[PDB]
């Protein structure tokens, strides 16, 4: 019943200013305060600031304080973090968190919303088809895989024949490398459905709008 | 704004224990209990103080700890166009001051009193006498007890004054008491709650240790049970009467003080975070608890009066001073070791008087040390003034007439000053100052807000309990009067010059500095209802 | 500031057993105010356990809280599969508002070697100027493996990308992708490559290799 949407930020460049915000839904938003909870890419979750159920108490965490600023909009039922001065460090999803009670804690989290701070400039991927070497064949199941290569910033999505397949598909998560994100993915499947049915890599990079789809061939 | 603290908690609890616990306690709530069905009463009483009197008891203990001063800089920071408040609060705690002592008093010239082998109040046959005195207490008015004779022919002399005019002698030693309680009361707020939550140890904690003594001496007297079946037998035709929902409404408001200044200056003292929910709780309750433990000490003792003395119940079952003074006193007098029970008595009565009054100066000392701040520099000084004042004037008080000028101020000092007082207290704090605004306020002290039945009572039954008060207390309003005596309608038009001092300084001020900012109507309705907070 | 250390990190069970994971504060928390919350791979977290003891609204009976002070643990009675997630400890009684540092709750299974998959460099990479060959180690058991890469039999430590999943939430796998990255001349003026998977099943390593010609 109880619904928080955070949304916008992206990429930006160090030393850049952005606005985050929250869509609160199903609950008497003047009611509760909010907080925002990032968490690091190394997975590490730290609190950032809160707001009360007025605005008329505000809290910062120390490593953050003097940049960020958190507001509130009960008419329209609304939750924002402008941040200015951003560096690197400030990388994370942030996440908008209720959490009116101190002695019960942050009931209620959104999806989340990820803020990349880099320098780093956006790129397509090159995505690159992986069928086997001619050899032994001889089994009930055979892989593919397909290389999603040098692209930035995160994400990008990919599935497999538009999504029909799903079943033996392992999509590993990207790693960056000299502000660079590699990634790959296999699947597998009885050799009596390949190549006697085709089958395809869909991958997508809205940040460079990308839209791109590769059939696994076995020249 | 480094302000101090209670060098412990315990300190604020019983300083908050002690301002609540006093003589009413003993010599109104348990009257009213047998008055008004017995057991039966403690519906209405429950309800009037789970609805009325807890919820305004716990808004003040709330507003003092979060805004942090005391009852004039606190009304101003909150909504300026009521700053008033704070005045009329303070002016109410100022006045009640001039006459709560002087029963200390007769609480010490008793106790200085009981230091004999045979008490005086015993007999009938002494030079204070007269050819009507009779042993224990009767029902005819030209007939007084022999304990009634020494309260009336000795201890005041009353008997010499005709009326607020003739006031006599200054009987000195009365002014001794009463210069003894006042030199009690300033080496206690002498250098703040550093030493004042200390003296509040002896003062809070004594009187239980009596109320234990005298509980068990009462149950253990011949015929105690049949007391304690005239103090609480039910009989719930009470409950339909209105006459018992204003009695029980009435004694609760009296009972807690709630809005009266001093609960706003001892919370204001406590950090910032303190629970201070759980602390409204648990005073309030061994509030009550109190009165209904020593209706048991009373009534044990009424009902061995009316067993082994015969008396008529109702001839014995009274309230007010005449109860600790005359009727209770007379059944000690009348028991083995009477010498141990009349002085653990009487030092009783005078710790629980104590407390109360230094919860009422506090509220004035307070609230000036923070508005004035000449006065915060020199506290020594100022309340030694201040009780100087006190002393000087009390001197009226311990003249022969003295009790029809001390009962004049006790039916007007604070009367209806404090309920309009309070009225408005609830209304700024839930419609002008915001319940969510305030809610919000709890929440970033305790860490949660307060429940919606906290916030119905105080924007919707705490006004209307309070009118509930009011109307009735104007209802039935009959012109001044002891026994035979009627006051003149100069004095009566006294008290409602004081009942107004106090009052008038709500529109007054709400006038005065309406004028003092600058814009339009609205734009200045609007800089007076801006909190001082909500400015930074 | 109040940190909290949570231990362990990361802990493996096998359904049934009893989980037990603690919490210390460098300061002493109330205990009204120690609250655990739950995060599954990949969504965000929710919570689990408030004032030390009590669970939130949906959370089974078979977890439990308890502590005080400086200490606090969360308790697992018989731990499922649908239990796998971290679990972070936070305090609500100073600010900053911290959270712990998370004990990560997989799941034990039986031992599993890796299949390995070898893949020569797309042909449309190979045009761009670039080769990578590409390796994948799909459902092992345990989560550690190592690989190695061999151009002719010298075996090229650098310009490698390893890569991991998430335990698999049906057979409670792990699977790891492995890119060798070299320039098109780099890659064309060699012949085979060789794709070693080292793993605690196997006492030696499964191979997969190709030549450049077939
Ligand atoms: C003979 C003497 C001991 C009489 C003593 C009676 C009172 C101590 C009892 C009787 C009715 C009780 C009240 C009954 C109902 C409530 C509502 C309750 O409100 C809540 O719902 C608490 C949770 C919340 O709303 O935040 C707070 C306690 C209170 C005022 C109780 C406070 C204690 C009361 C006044
Ligand atoms: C530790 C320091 C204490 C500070 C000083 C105490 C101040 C109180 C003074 C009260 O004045 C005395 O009160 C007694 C109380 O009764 C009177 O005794 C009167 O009553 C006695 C019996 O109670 C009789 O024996 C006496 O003759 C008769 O004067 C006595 O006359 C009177 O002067
Ligand atoms: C039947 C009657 C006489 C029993 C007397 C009950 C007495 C002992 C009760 C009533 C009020 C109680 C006090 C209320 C307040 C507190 C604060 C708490 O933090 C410490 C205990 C303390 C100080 C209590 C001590 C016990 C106490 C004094
Ligand atoms: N219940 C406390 C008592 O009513 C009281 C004592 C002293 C005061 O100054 C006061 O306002 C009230
Ligand atoms: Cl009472
Ligand atoms: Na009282
Ligand atoms: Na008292």
């Amino acid at each position: 019943e109880v619904q928080l949407v955070e949304s916008g930020g992206g990429l930006v460049k160090p030393g850049g200013s952005l606005k985050l915000s929250c869509a609160a839904s199903g609950f008497t938003f003047s009611s509760y305060a909010m907080s925002w909870v990032r968490q690091s890419p190394e997975k590490r979750l730290e609190w950032v600031a809160e707001i009360s159920s007025g605005g008329r108490y505000i809290y910062y965490s120390d490593t953050v304080t003097g940049r960020f600023t958190i507001s509130r909009d009960n008419a329209r039922n609304i939750l924002h973090l402008e941040m200015s001065s951003l560096r690197s460090e400030d990388t994370a999803m942030y996440y908008c968190a209720r959490g009116e009670v101190r002695q019960r804690g942050f009931d209620y989290w959104g999806q989340g919303t990820t803020l990349t701070v880099s320098s780093a400039k956006t790129t397509a991927p090159s995505v690159y088809p992986l069928a086997p070497v001619c050899g032994d064949t001889t089994g009930s199941s055979v892989t593919l895989g397909c290389l999603v290569k040098g692209y930035f910033p995160e994400p990008v999505t990919l599935t497999w024949n538009s999504g029909s397949l799903s079943s033996g598909v392992h999509t590993f998560p990207a790693v960056l490398q000299s502000d660079l994100y590699t990634l790959s993915s296999s699947v597998t499947v009885t050799s009596s459905t390949w190549p006697s049915q085709s089958i395809t890599c869909n991958v997508a990079h809205p940040a460079s709008s990308t839209k791109v789809d590769k059939k696994i061939e076995p020249r | 704004d480094e302000r101090e603290t209670w060098s412990g908690k315990v300190d604020f609890l019983l300083s908050v224990i002690g301002f609540a616990v006093d003589l009413a306690n003993v010599w109104r709530f348990p009257y009213l209990c047998y008055k008004n069905g017995g057991g039966a009463f403690l519906v209405p009483y429950g309800i009037m103080l789970a609805v009325g009197g807890i919820p305004l008891f716990y808004m003040e203990l709330a507003l003092g700890q979060h805004n942090r001063k005391g009852a004039i800089t606190c009304w101003g920071r909150l909504v300026p166009l009521f700053k008033g408040i704070g005045y009329a609060v303070v002016l109410i705690a100022f006045y009640v001051g001039f006459y709560y002592n002087v029963i200390i008093a007769w609480s010490l010239r008793f106790f200085f009193a009981s230091f004999t082998n045979s008490l005086p109040w015993t007999s009938c046959n002494n030079i204070w006498n007269t050819p009507n005195c009779r042993p224990f207490e009767g029902h005819v008015e030209g007939f007084q007890s022999a304990a009634s004779e020494y309260f009336n022919r000795y201890i005041l002399e009353l008997n010499r004054s005709e009326g607020i005019h003739d006031l006599g002698a200054i009987k000195w030693d009365m002014a001794l008491c009463l210069l003894i309680v006042y030199l009690i009361c300033y080496f206690s707020l002498w250098k703040g709650i550093s030493t004042s939550g200390k003296v509040v140890w002896f003062t809070a904690l004594f009187p239980y240790a009596v109320l234990l003594i005298l509980l068990i001496r009462g149950l253990t007297l011949p015929g105690s049970f049949l007391g304690i079946q005239y103090y609480l037998t039910p009989n719930f035709s009470a409950i339909y009467k209105a006459e018992v929902w204003v009695d029980a409404a009435t004694q609760v408001f009296f009972s807690l003080g709630p809005g009266f200044g001093v609960l706003l200056a001892y919370a204001s003292y406590n950090k910032y975070h303190n629970n201070v929910y759980k602390d409204a709780l648990l005073t309030s309750f061994i509030n009550s608890a109190t009165s209904f433990i020593a209706g048991f000490v009373i009534f044990s003792v009424l009902g061995y009066m009316a067993h082994t003395l015969g008396v008529r119940i109702e001839d014995v079952a009274t309230e007010g001073p005449g109860l600790v003074f005359v009727v209770y006193p007379a059944a000690i007098a009348t028991m083995p070791a009477s010498t141990f029970w009349a002085l653990i008595f009487f030092m009783m009565l005078a710790t629980l008087g104590l407390d109360s009054s230094f919860g009422g100066m506090e509220a004035i000392i307070t609230a000036l040390s923070d508005e004035f701040p000449k006065i915060k520099r020199n506290r020594e000084l100022f309340v030694a003034g201040l009780f100087s004042l006190y002393f000087v004037v009390g001197l009226a008080s311990c003249t022969q007439g003295g009790f029809y000028f001390l009962h004049l101020l006790d039916r007007y000092a604070a009367g209806y000053s404090i309920l309009v007082a309070v009225f408005f207290e609830a209304i700024a704090v839930s419609w002008i100052y915001g319940t969510n605004r305030f809610s919000e306020d709890i929440r970033d002290m305790i860490g949660f807000p307060p429940g919606r039945y906290w916030q119905v009572c105080w924007r919707f039954v705490a006004p209307i309990f309070l009118l509930f008060i009011t109307v009735y207390g104007l209802i039935g309003y009959e012109p001044l009067t002891y026994a035979d005596y009627v006051y003149p309608s100069w004095a009566n038009a006294l008290g409602w010059c004081i009942a107004g001092s106090s009052v008038v300084m709500i529109p007054a001020v709400a006038i005065f500095k309406l004028l003092s900012t600058p814009g339009s109507l609205r734009q200045r309705f609007t800089i007076l209802t801006t909190p001082w907070r909500d400015q930074q | 500031e109040n940190v909290l250390t949570q231990s362990p990190a990361i802990m493996s069970t096998s359904p049934g057993e009893k989980v037990t994971m603690t919490c210390r504060a460098s300061s002493s928390v109330g205990s009204s105010y120690l609250h655990w919350y739950q995060q599954k791979s990949g969504a965000s977290p929710k919570l689990w356990i408030y004032s030390t003891s009590n669970l939130a609204s949906g959370v089974p009976a078979r977890f439990s809280g308890s502590g005080s002070g400086t200490s606090y643990s969360l308790t697992i009675s018989s731990v499922e599969a649908e239990d796998a997630a971290t679990y972070y400890c936070q305090q609500f009684s100073g600010y900053p508002l911290t959270f712990g540092s998370g004990t990560k709750l997989e799941m034990k299974r039986a031992d599993a070697a890796p299949t390995v998959s070898i893949f020569p460099p797309s042909s449309e990479q190979l045009t761009s100027g670039g080769a990578s060959v590409v390796c994948f180690l799909n459902n092992f058991y345990p989560k550690d493996i190592n690989v190695k890469w061999k151009i002719d039999g010298s075996e090229r430590q650098n310009g490698v990308l390893n890569s991991w999943t998430d335990q698999d939430s049906k057979d409670s796998t792990y699977s790891m992708s492995s890119t060798l990255t070299l320039t098109k001349d780099e890659y064309e003026r060699h012949n085979s490559y060789t794709c070693e998977a080292t793993h605690k099943t196997s006492t030696s390593p499964i191979v997969k290799s190709f030549n450049r010609n077939e």
